[PDB]
């Protein structure tokens, strides 16, 4: 086990924590494609779950 | 003037760039949110021809025996009427000026014979009466009467249709306006508690820019004239 | 007067300096977001010649028989029209720049008999009148009549795109007004708490600098002239 | 009188000692972050010689045949002009005098023959008249008719090349002024709550320091003459 692994220095890559990072991503994005969550609501709720 | 796609790519690029409604390039509106704009442009732009009066237009009606209520209605127009069910119509336009019902306030009427019509006078037998503020009523038709109706009028109805109209006619300093309001209407529209403190600022803001622009009269709203009582009333 | 390159990075290297939207050496912006900054720039120009007199501007029309409405779009011109579309334009720029399509508000009308015709005046038969801001209309054109006509001109619109408008032409005392208000735009579209309070400082700061400007009259808004009607009343 | 070197220790050992842009000597602030401190500056600058009328500089301006128009642009300028778009030049600089484009409000026009001239009177057929802050309109160019225009002057733009200028000529009493104005500026830039707090106050104290150089009248604004309307109205 290897600290790359865990994460990628660059965002969506191979790691453990940037695919937990993509996958709340997308999630949010659904709802925002949905017309329901501002751009800047949207940002907010992603960084409150670093 | 300029075509509804330039006002897609200015609210794109304007207040709702932001919004995930807007395509990937922020060059156009979602397709299937379109309409969603749409409903909202029309209800801009008749309040804005509403405070001010910025469109004057004219129509001309001609008086048919035995008719006296004479509705100001597109289906009387002798380009768009049905010979089905209308013996003749008695709206005259042009093939490319069809009549669009467009009426908001009635201001004067004008004979064939150029005399000024009384509208709205109980006490004037030959005045003209309005049961409806689209309906014109005269309770004297005659052989070859022939009415002209000046009234302040609204924008034409924006259609996604190809045959419909696609362009606006607004003076260019009231922009900002109308984006203010069409934002307004898309955030009050989400419920979050979040997007309605941001719609109440655009409505806010979209009133300050119709004040600003009544206390400077960019549009040339106030009227004045020559005096002409003191001829009348016998001054000298 | 400075080109729109300038513009850029004055921006990049004044107010939106911290934000993202410019270059990592802080000397341009981004060209996915320059039609975002253009939007905003023609905006902030239109509020900034509508509050001040700064510009006036005018046309030279030819009167043609048969038609009463001459509306003073940027097709009617002798230049940059379509000569398949109008037969015959009616606005003259012959020499210096190209009319521009920049008409807020109609000031007074002369013909080229040198006597001023009178502005929508009701009572008088030889007055003209402006069903529209921007549409000058005509009840009696002669055979040869041609109209002057002077108006508070609004700055020409910017654009990016190939053999557009691209230069700026605004007192240098207004360019701290012109810098508030398209950052008041940019941050006040992010719909962020935080934005949208520092978006709130720019508005308030545009509007303290335009009062600024004129509690000094730095523009020379202000306007005197030599009493005529002393001599006209007959005091003597 | 001192460089603009000299203001950028000012500025290090002043209100930026304790910001990320100065060198670790405290001595200058950073080369890639001097544009940022230009661009402020010259804004500064330019409201300050606004309020306050410090500077009075006058043009020499000779009238063309066939020209009414006279912008005040460098390009029409002796030592400035280009032979190929341009005949020959009407504004008279000196090579060490440059005509900048300095000009804010014009006070004054007097003709080569010493008689003033009156500026947008209506009224009066010979009186000029400005259709543009910047631009000066003749509208009867003698032969060798000759003005000159004194008008309130902005300080010329500062620039970090050598052959543009690199000297500061302001009242010393005004220099905490325009540190307070580039500190604004600087704080305002940065989003954080905290830097936003701190940037107000440099506000409020620039804006203090103005008010107290009014009070005091410390650069001789106010201004009197002797009373001629006495002997003109003829009380005797």
């Amino acid at each position: 086990i290897t600290t790359e692994q865990l994460t990628t220095r660059e965002v969506g890559g191979s790691g453990v924590f940037d695919a937990l990072m993509q996958s709340a991503s997308n999630h949010l994005l659904a709802e925002f494609k949905n017309n329901r969550i501002t751009g800047g609501d949207y940002v907010k709720a992603y960084i409150a779950t670093m | 003037m300029y075509y509804i796609e330039e006002l897609f790519c200015r609210l794109a690029n304007g207040v709702l760039n932001n919004t995930g409604i807007v395509t990937d390039d922020r060059g156009d509106i979602e397709d299937d949110s379109k309409p969603f704009i749409i409903v909202a442009a029309n209800e801009a732009l008749t309040r804005l021809h509403g405070r001010f009066n910025m469109r004057n237009n004219n129509v001309v009606v001609e008086m048919q025996e035995g008719r006296t209520n004479y509705p100001l209605l597109a289906k009387y127009a002798v380009q768009s009427y049905d010979p089905n069910e209308v013996k003749c119509p008695f709206i005259m336009d042009l093939a490319g000026e069809k009549f669009a019902e467009d009426v908001i306030r009635i201001l004067e009427v004008y004979d064939d014979k150029g005399r000024r019509r009384p509208l709205n006078d109980r006490n004037n037998p030959c005045s003209l009466f309005t049961p409806r503020p689209n309906v014109l009523q005269n309770n004297a038709p005659k052989a070859w009467e022939v009415l002209n109706v000046m009234y302040q009028a609204k924008h034409p109805k924006l259609s996604t249709a190809e045959d419909g109209y696609n362009e606006i006619d607004i003076p260019d300093t009231l922009d900002p306006a109308l984006d203010a309001y069409i934002a307004y209407r898309y955030y009050t529209s989400l419920n979050t508690p979040e997007s309605s403190a941001k719609a109440a600022e655009y409505l806010s803001f979209y009133d300050s820019i119709c004040r600003e622009v009544v206390e400077y009269d960019l549009t040339s709203d106030t009227e004045v004239d020559t005096n002409t009582l003191f001829r009348k009333r016998g001054w000298r």
